[PDB]
């Protein structure tokens, strides 16, 4: 405090004398350049110093109320560019005279610094920086700063080339972004709200720690209200106000929680939910822009918290909110489909996250009744990919989730059944009938976040439905790919293996058509992916085949008609066999795979398959095949064996013969 | 030759009470002649420790326990170890340290729920592995004749080993 | 497996037949042997198959035919070429066998012409010929090399073909065989002419498969002929010509790859031809060069081998010419400028090195002409931004910034103007690169420790201040990094956790050691300043926090850890030596690395008979002060330093001239007192084991000032024989101990101080009897086999007195100390031989596994026993007294050292313990006689060395005294029984004063402080005693005030009259008289210590009244 108070106040009034000369000499002036660069890189340097031993005394006004300081700020600012990076992070006053001043001779930075070039990318507080580190490494610290690298080095270390150089310049651009001042949030806004960039994870990074560093509830509101009004009437694009509002969100969804000024200004904000403009394609493009962002800013809003102390329901803010996703009845047209239907979709289920703290059993319900949509399916219908990627452009699971958590937090306390209709007409379960649509796919993975905890006897029918569907649905998917296979069928599957009691209310009514079929395919179908990709494939449907086997409609016909492949240069006598050992585990060994019912010696192609290839597939099926067939026949009436006996003799005899040891 | 195996447990143990169940007779007294008619045969040291552990056993297995006044079931026990999971490694030395924490949990099982119930002190050197990742009227039976034949393996084995 | 058999069934019945059954075979005994991945398994199933495969095929197509074989042999030698180079080596005499075998199959195709099998087969036989340059045989380069040459120096083939003879003729002339080196280097003359001359004329365009040979030939025999001067301008240049147009020909880029790479490997003369053409050239050559640079080739690296190269001619005759040879120089180098700065424009990206190189090449010479702060200052400048943004996640690879910092060294290799800002920034490049110096390859590892080398070659030329602050912050950053610690044996990881407890630290040194012994010279004063620096800032570093963490913790998580029932124990334990725990791991991290490194930087580094006198005097007295505030690691770095500066000699020789730059050795003198003190009164067994290195070898190099003082090498060796085996570390230090000193001047005592020597000596061979082990006893024997004369009288009234034949067996075996009733027959229980047996297995620590576990459970119960058969009215009865005394002992000293092992099972061994420490409280006496009789010689086991058996002790006392006074069984108990109160006061005063005051002091003081927090409260009873309160300070103060040898006891007492202030609560008013009286009595009986003690009582007692 002493010597620190020495050092400025001298530093004010000879900031004023020999230091201005060298500025204007550099910005004025083979030997210009080297006295240019000296005498300015000096004086910079020394400025930083001087900010650095000005901030931990009565500074900020001693900052931005003396003299002769802005100025030098800016010069440097208006001559180079890399030795003038390090000169950048420090600054940020207030008040006029000032704020001018900084946009002005800052966005022309950014130009001879920012291109839009591709992605690329790679009190409080300083009381706790003081208080809380200690001595030993602080020492490290004070023979690190006072000048050279280690001043900015220490506070880092713990297209290509010059897009990283570029990159830095956003590195301390924005860095120091993160703890100052507001007009200082406004150009990343405009900057994230270009197109997408590995400068995204800095961005969220920034905004984030923004608002939870901040907190002040002054500053707070300021950022808040601001990047508002930079989302107000204005002209701009489509991307700067989608991104304007994913940057947004991302700047309010991890802040201080005293929301005061903007869920104030939310009655404005709400005075502006209606209109209407048909068309010109531009109040097209900024109603479903605009009307489709502060519904979703607004919405997790009411995410969490203060909303019991709210106590609120708008009283009104359901019926806009509840009416425009249930409805645009009107057909395509007006280029308003994929560009409004996908954040026409943020009003109800964003809006449902202003159901839950609002939530207490009936009405809920129908808030998720009655169906009308099919907002955002049919639009990604056509599109989409897997779970995470049917999650994000639809934003329906990545609701529907927390939506079944609080759904089932109360579908529990007031009571629980073990039967299937009496949930499905009470609760939203009533949708669990499937359909003929494209949303089929949604809903499911929708219960495939069910049944991690939903269950049982309940979602019943519907799971054979979904065995009735992947057929030209899965197929419809291209295939599925591998991954694809897995969710969707490996998870009806789980589900129903989940269960004993009740798969036989599908296993004596329902089995008989549904499963049949289904195995059928699921067979088929198996063989293909294991010969191409690896073995477990077989596997990843042949146990689920066991766990089904209890009943079935006996589909070994096809089994060893798999079976009955080719003849030798193609390996594929294995592809029908493995299935046929996975067949024998089983259910005396399944009616022996048919051996004698469509034809009447395919069992004699069976020992042709082998008697032809040693693979190692015909002879462990051989293997285990003669095993039940004779601990069986040694059980059963041996007439039955014995012709294989004697067609298994016949193999040993070729063996020998036709090749001595292998 | 077989009766003192190289290493294996099992081995050792199957083969001893092989030796002990039937053919060593059900007289005490008989048994203390059939001794030495079965010792000098190893022609290898510490087979007097092989002696107590076939001799106290025998003598001890069912006059004592509800007489008073486990390492050999901890010891069948661990011979369905080696004929089921785990082989080699530090593995087997966590099953080695388990089995330090067993064989101090013949007669510590008593004193320990004496400190309090019947799981406390179960885990012992394997409870630091798990925590990183009736107190006097209890004490009091223990000293008294709550398993005091858990004292006799104890000594028994704790005298067989060294 | 199934190799064998296929190949043992097609190939013999390839004796008799073929067709199919053979390429079928072939893709067989491949694909499966292909895909053999790790060795052992898949290679030795491998060896075998290849084998009998090499050899099968040989004699088979040898004595076949052709019809279809010749496909057989073909495809089974293309599936070998690839099996062979991923097979390793281990195929040497197969694989000349298999090469000769290639030359007769090339010859078995001589007879019949055209086709294509010819075209397959050749060449891959040449591929399996090519793939060879292990070598380092004899006659098998020559074998091949001569018939090679033999079959090429006449043949008129075609062109499907002639890549081979250049490629062979090439590949032998790199081995050596002389006269073919020289034969064939003349021969070559031949086929480059009728190549060249042929790509002048013949054919309008170049033609691809001759070339891909002759410029392998002439690139690979030039490096062995050298003296070029004209072939390869005219043969290079046109390649670069030719493939500076390219269409679709795959191969294309090889073409160029081949001279480039000529070049390169020929930079001597040849690119001297070179040098001439930078001028009309001088496009024409960095234009191929760069365009190659950036097509999307396999051989980018072609462009900087060749580039490079050139630049290294450019630096080359451009230094060894004059100044008329300059300015055409500076054109192409400004080329290079302008590729610094248009960089901004376009990334040059991998020609960013380039430049930087490019401002280093010139720039090593062509700045000697003019003045270049221009370039070298936009370098700098430069590796200023592609070293601070990496702050940027450009994994800009470590390799890459001494690419640019090599290229930064040469740049650097000039300087002469010093303008601050130069300053800072070339000063935090050198730290970066420091600071890249663990992250390489082993290879990159050595080029940057050339780097950092260099750099600071230049930097210890110019500015005589700045390099010195580099070496501090230099070394700062390494062993502040250090975190976490790389020694994660027992004793050694004992030690370094007695300091502190929880990129290697390791690695760096490596670079550190290597820079200052790698190229000799300059290293002297470079090296000195690094060491001095690297001290002064560690010197600060532990300073910092770490001095202050020790004191600091010691009393701060103890308090977290201490609460009203615990703080007593805790001050019992602060009399043993402290928690060990500290406060401040930043210091207390980095400080560790400091030292622990700090030998293995020292141990090496500058150690002639000039930088070791200045060595000792200076380093020591800095050093050893800074101890003053007790660290073993700390010390450790003091011996290691003094006993290996190579001065037994001049330093003994002064110490004994001073006997009968001194200033220095009063200090060594100094150290022993406070040293051995340190040992014997704080030091815990394992870092007592640490300063125990530390204090043995001082005096092992000051051997003449080990003149008498046997109380070191007592506790020395002592502890080094039975106990440090278990690493020689603490058994090693002491051999040298007696040998050294066993003829250095200690010849006049021997009979009254051997004794003590053979003394320990016995726990080293008669122990381990009971630098691998056994040597150590061997060197024991050695040892002593050289003595003789007195190795006996000693051992004797050693092994005597140390008696060992302690036979207790409880009044001498009258019955059984411990009888059951079990079997009920031929019970055998008595137990009284079974006592000092487990008295053993205590300090067994051996077997713990079975040991600790069932010996002691069983201890435990056969305790249980003996406690209960001793209530009737039989031997037991008035038995107790030796039964339960005798064992008794043992039993805490059980729950102590059981915390090391025990853990759980110890924790129910202490209140076992301590429930028998109430039970005859509650009782009656005769077993009172026990417990307070032998724990009350435990606080005598804490002035012995031992060290927690007292304060396990103090937890015993602290609860029998409240087993008194739960015991009322009506005050009539109290006086009539007389086991405690009065009793027990008597019982510690005259503990507090017994042997004047000595190995019993610290014992009085514990026990006052760990009953403390009952003599608060409990009636008139706290009157008169604290009265006697005033006695203890009294008593203690003047106790070890007259015979203050050094703190331990003058401190808890002090903290006993810490409890000497309960009393001022105004009471009984009769202190305000008499108790008052006695302060006022001590002045005039102020006993040399009590006076910081007296006064304040003065004050304080006249303050209440």
């Amino acid at each position: 405090d002493s010597w620190w108070a020495k050092d400025s106040p001298l530093e004010t009034k000879m900031a004023v004398l020999a230091l201005l000369a060298k500025i204007l000499q550099i910005d004025s002036s083979v030997f210009t350049t080297y006295i240019s660069l000296l005498a300015d890189t000096k004086l910079d340097l020394h400025l930083k110093g001087q900010a650095v031993t000005l901030l931990p005394f009565f500074t900020s006004l001693t900052g931005g109320s003396l003299e002769e300081l802005r100025r030098v700020l800016e010069q440097l600012i208006v001559a180079h560019f890399p030795m003038q990076s390090r000169e950048f992070p420090p600054g940020t006053p207030r008040f006029n005279n000032y704020v001018d001043c900084m946009k002005k001779f800052l966005d022309a930075l950014e130009l001879s610094q920012s291109p839009m070039l591709l992605e690329l990318m790679t009190r409080r507080g300083s009381c706790v920086t003081q208080v809380g580190l200690l001595e030993s490494v602080y020492e490290m610290f004070r023979k690190d700063d006072p000048r050279l690298s280690f001043t900015r080095q220490s506070f880092v270390d713990r297209t290509k080339l010059n897009e990283s150089t570029f990159d830095t310049q956003i590195t301390k651009k924005m860095g120091y972004y993160k703890i100052l001042d507001v007009m200082y949030s406004r150009l990343p806004k405009d900057d994230v709200h270009a197109k997408e960039s590995k400068i995204n994870q800095v961005f969220h990074g920034s905004c984030i720690t923004e608002g939870n560093e901040l907190t002040k509830t002054l500053i707070k509101l300021c950022y808040d209200a601001f990047t508002e009004n930079m989302a107000g009437e204005n002209q701009l694009l489509e991307r700067r106000r989608l991104y304007h509002c994913a940057a947004y969100n991302c700047a309010i969804s991890v802040i201080c929680c005293v929301f005061n000024e903007l869920k104030f200004y939310q009655g404005f904000l709400f005075s502006e939910k209606p209109e209407k403009n048909l068309l010109i394609f531009e109040n097209l493009i900024d109603l479903k822009r605009r009307y489709n962002f502060p519904v979703e800013v607004e919405v997790p809003m009411e995410r969490k918290k203060k909303y019991i102390e709210i106590r609120k329901e708008a009283r009104e803010a359901a019926n806009g909110d509840s009416d425009g996703p249930s409805y645009m009845s009107s057909l395509s047209y007006l280029a308003d489909s994929t560009l409004s239907e996908e954040m026409s979709q943020f009003d109800f289920s964003t809006g449902v996250q202003s159901y839950s703290y609002s939530s207490q059993d009936p009405r809920p319900a129908t808030g998720r009744f009655r169906r009308r949509e099919q907002r955002d399916p049919t639009v990604h219908d056509d599109v989409l990919e897997l779970e995470m990627d049917e999650l994000n452009r639809h934003e329906c699971m990545a609701p529907l989730t927390a939506l079944v958590k609080h759904m089932h937090r109360s579908l529990g306390p007031p009571q629980g059944e073990e039967d299937s209709v009496p949930r499905d007409l009470p609760s939203w379960m009533k949708f669990l009938h499937g359909k003929l649509g494209n949303p089929i796919v949604p809903l499911n993975i929708r219960l495939f976040l069910a049944k991690l905890v939903i269950n049982t006897e309940e979602v019943f029918r519907p799971y054979a439905k979904h065995w009735l569907s992947p057929l030209l649905q899965l197929a419809a998917s291209e295939n599925n790919g591998g991954e694809g296979i897995h969710y969707m069928v490996v998870e009806i599957v789980a589900t129903i293996l989940s269960w004993t009691g009740l798969a036989t209310p599908t296993g004596v009514p329902k089995d008989e058509v549904l499963a049949n079929r289904l195995l059928n395919f699921l067979m088929k179908h198996v063989f293909h992916p294991k010969r191409a990709v690896f073995r477990h494939n077989l596997e990843i449907i042949k146990t689920l085949v066991e766990c089904w086997k209890d009943c079935l409609s006996i589909p070994y016909r096809l089994i060893f008609e798999k079976f009955s492949g080719k003849d030798p240069n193609s390996k594929d006598n294995s592809v029908g066999i493995q299935l046929l050992g996975i067949v024998m585990a089983n259910d005396l060994p399944p009616y022996d795979p048919q051996c004698g019912i469509q034809s009447s010696e395919y069992f004699q192609a069976l020992v042709n398959n082998m008697s032809f290839v040693r693979y190692k597939e015909v002879y462990a099926a051989a293997a285990e095949v003669l095993g039940l067939i004779l601990r069986y026949v040694m059980e059963r009436k041996n007439i039955l064996e014995e012709s294989l006996c004697e067609l298994v003799a016949k193999q040993l005899k070729q063996h020998q013969n036709t090749m001595e040891d292998k | 030759q077989g009766l003192i195996d190289e290493n294996p447990g099992l081995q050792l143990i199957i083969r001893n009470f092989w030796s002990h169940e039937t053919r060593l007779p059900s007289n005490t007294l008989d048994r203390l002649l059939a001794l030495n008619s079965l010792y000098s045969p190893k022609i290898e040291v510490h087979f007097l420790s092989l002696a107590t552990n076939f001799l106290l056993e025998m003598t001890s297995m069912s006059p004592d326990y509800p007489n008073p006044m486990x390492x050999x079931x901890x010891x069948x026990x661990x011979x369905x170890x080696x004929x089921x999971x785990x082989x080699x490694x530090x593995x087997x030395x966590x099953x080695x340290x388990x089995x330090x924490x067993x064989x101090x949990x013949x007669x510590x099982x008593x004193x320990x729920x004496x400190x309090x119930x019947x799981x406390x002190x179960x885990x012992x050197x394997x409870x630091x592995x798990x925590x990183x990742x009736s107190y006097r009227h209890g004490d009091l039976p223990d000293i008294q004749i709550k398993h005091s034949s858990l004292i006799t393996p104890l000594q028994a084995v704790a005298q067989r080993d060294p | 497996c199934s190799l064998l058999r296929l190949q043992e069934t097609l190939s013999a019945a390839d004796r008799c037949g073929a067709a199919l059954a053979g390429h079928q075979l072939i893709r067989g005994l491949g694909q499966e042997c292909v895909l053999s991945s790790s060795p052992a398994v898949l290679a030795l199933q491998t060896s075998l198959v290849f084998s009998r495969d090499f050899g099968l095929l040989v004699f088979v197509r040898k004595s076949l035919n052709s019809i279809e074989f010749r496909e057989c042999r073909e495809e089974i030698l293309k599936f070998l070429c690839i099996f062979l180079e991923k097979m390793g080596q281990k195929i040497a005499p197969y694989s000349v066998e298999i090469k000769n075998t290639c030359t007769s199959v090339y010859t078995k195709d001589r007879a019949a012409k055209c086709k294509i099998p010819a075209l397959d087969l050749l060449i891959k036989l040449l591929q399996t010929f090519r793939s060879s340059r292990l070598m380092d045989e004899f006659k098998i380069g020559e074998l091949f090399s001569k018939f090679y040459g033999e079959l090429a120096l006449k043949k008129k083939i075609p062109d499907t073909v002639l890549e081979k003879v250049y490629e062979l003729l090439g590949l032998l002339g790199e081995v050596h065989p002389s006269e073919m080196i020289n034969n064939a280097e003349n021969l070559f003359r031949a086929f480059l002419g009728e190549l060249k001359t042929q790509m002048t004329s013949a054919v309008r365009e170049p033609k691809l498969p001759v070339l891909a040979g002759c410029l392998k030939g002439l690139s690979s025999l030039l490096c062995n002929f050298t003296k070029s001067m004209e072939e390869d301008p005219q043969t290079s240049r046109e390649i670069f010509n030719f493939v500076l147009k390219a269409i679709r020909p795959q191969i294309d880029l090889k073409r160029y790859a081949v001279p480039s790479a000529g070049l390169r490997l020929f930079a001597l003369h040849a690119s001297q031809f070179s040098t001439c053409l930078l001028d009309n050239y001088v496009s024409l050559f960095e234009v191929l060069l760069k365009w190659c640079a950036h097509t999307n080739v396999e051989l980018k690296k072609a462009a900087l081998s060749a580039l490079e190269s050139f630049l290294k001619q450019v630096s080359n005759m451009v230094a060894k010419n004059a100044e008329m040879h300059k300015n055409k120089l500076q054109y192409f180098m400004e080329q290079f400028y302008g590729i610094i700065r248009n960089v901004d424009s376009n990334n040059k990206e991998l020609s960013i090195a380039i430049r930087g190189y490019g401002l280093f090449a010139g720039p090593c010479k062509v700045i000697n002409a003019k003045d270049v702060d221009f370039m070298y200052v936009e370098l700098i400048q430069r590796c200023k931004q592609m070293f601070l943004t990496q702050t940027d996640t450009g994994d800009d690879r470590v390799y890459q910034m001494p690419s640019f910092l090599q290229s930064v060294a040469s740049v650097l290799l000039y300087l002469d103007t010093v303008p601050e800002v130069y300053t800072p920034v070339l000063e935090h490049l050198v730290v970066m690169q420091i600071d890249s110096f663990p992250q390489y390859s082993p290879k990159m590892q050595l080029v940057c420790c050339r780097a950092i080398v260099k750099v600071f070659l230049a930097l210890a030329a110019k500015g005589p201040v700045l390099r010195n602050c580099i070496s501090t912050v230099v070394h700062q950053g390494l062993i502040r990094i250090c975190s976490k610690p790389v020694v994660l044996s027992e004793s050694e990881d004992h030690r370094a956790s007695g300091e502190v407890r929880t990129k290697d630290y390791v690695d760096l040194f490596r670079h550190l050691l290597s820079s200052d012994q790698m190229m000799d010279s300059i290293l002297a004063d470079e090296a000195f300043f690094s060491v001095n620096s690297s001290s002064e800032s560690l010197n600060h570093l532990l300073y910092d926090e770490f001095v202050k963490s020790v004191l600091k913790i010691v009393e701060k998580l103890d308090l977290t850890l201490e609460i009203q029932t615990v703080g007593e124990q805790e001050n019992g334990d602060e009399a043993p030596g402290v928690w060990m725990i500290p406060t401040s791991d930043p210091a207390a991290n980095l400080h560790p690395a400091k030292p622990k490194d700090f030998s293995a930087f020292i141990n090496l580094v500058e150690f002639c008979r000039e930088i070791l006198p200045e060595k000792q005097a200076e380093f020591f007295e800095p050093w050893v002060y800074s101890f003053s505030y007790e660290l073993i690691l700390q010390s450790t770095r003091l011996p290691l330093i003094s006993g290996f500066y190579k001065l037994l000699s001049i330093t003994v020789r002064n110490a004994k001239k001073i006997k009968y730059k001194y200033s220095c050795f009063a200090l060594f003198v100094k150290f022993g007192k406070e040293v051995a003190v340190k040992m014997k009164q704080y030091k815990d067994e394992l870092l007592a084991s640490c300063l125990t290195f530390l204090l043995s070898l001082p005096h092992n190099i000051i051997e003449l000032d080990v003149r008498a003082y046997v109380p070191a090498l007592q506790m020395a060796f002592k502890l080094g024989l039975s106990y440090t085996p278990l690493a020689e570390v603490g058994l090693n230090a002491l051999e040298e101990w007696s040998i050294y000193i066993d003829r250095h001047v200690m010849q006049p005592y021997y009979k009254d101080i051997l004794p003590c020597l053979d003394g320990y000596l016995k726990t080293s061979a008669l122990s381990d009897e009971t630098i691998s082990l056994e040597e150590i006893r061997i060197r024991v024997v050695q040892m002593l086999g050289s003595l003789g004369g007195q190795i006996n009288k000693n051992l004797l009234t050693v092994t005597s007195s140390d008696e060992m034949m302690k036979s207790y067996v409880a009044w001498d075996r009258e019955k059984r100390l411990s009888f059951a009733v079990p079997f009920r027959e031929m019970k055998p229980v008595i137990f009284l031989d079974v006592f000092l047996p487990r008295v053993t297995e205590l300090a067994l620590t051996a077997s713990d596994r079975q040991t600790k576990v069932a010996a002691c459970e069983l201890l435990h119960s056969m305790v249980m026993f003996m406690l209960g058969k001793a209530t009737q009215m039989p031997e037991g009865g008035q038995g107790a007294p030796p039964m339960y005394q005798l064992y008794k002992r043992t039993f805490p000293v059980l729950l102590r050292l059981a915390c090391d092992v025990d853990q759980v099972t110890r924790q129910l061994y202490e209140p076992l313990v301590m429930q028998l420490i109430h039970w005859f409280t509650n009782n009656k006496k005769f077993e009172s006689q026990d417990t307070v009789a032998l724990l009350e010689a435990i606080l005598d086991g804490i002035v012995d060395p031992v060290d927690s058996t007292l304060r396990d002790f103090c937890g015993r006392c602290i609860r029998e005294f409240l087993k008194w006074s739960i015991k009322q069984i009506t005050p009539q108990q109290q006086e009539k029984s007389p086991v405690n109160t009065k009793s027990l006061f008597k019982r510690l005063y005259s503990l507090a004063l017994h042997p004047n005051a000595f190995k019993r002091l610290g014992a009085s003081l514990a026990f006052n402080n760990i009953y403390r927090e009952f003599r608060e409260e409990e009636s008139l009873v706290e009157q008169f005693v604290f009265e006697a309160l005033v006695i203890y300070m009294e008593s203690l103060a003047l106790a070890h005030a007259d015979e203050k040898s050094l703190g331990t006891i003058q401190q808890c007492c002090d903290a006993i009259d810490h409890l000497c202030r309960i009393i001022e609560k105004k009471h009984v008013s009769l202190n305000k008289a008499k108790k008052r009286r006695l302060p006022r009595g001590f002045p005039p009986s102020a006993s040399l210590c009590l006076l910081d003690l007296v006064k304040w009582l003065l004050a304080h007692c006249g303050r209440p009244q």
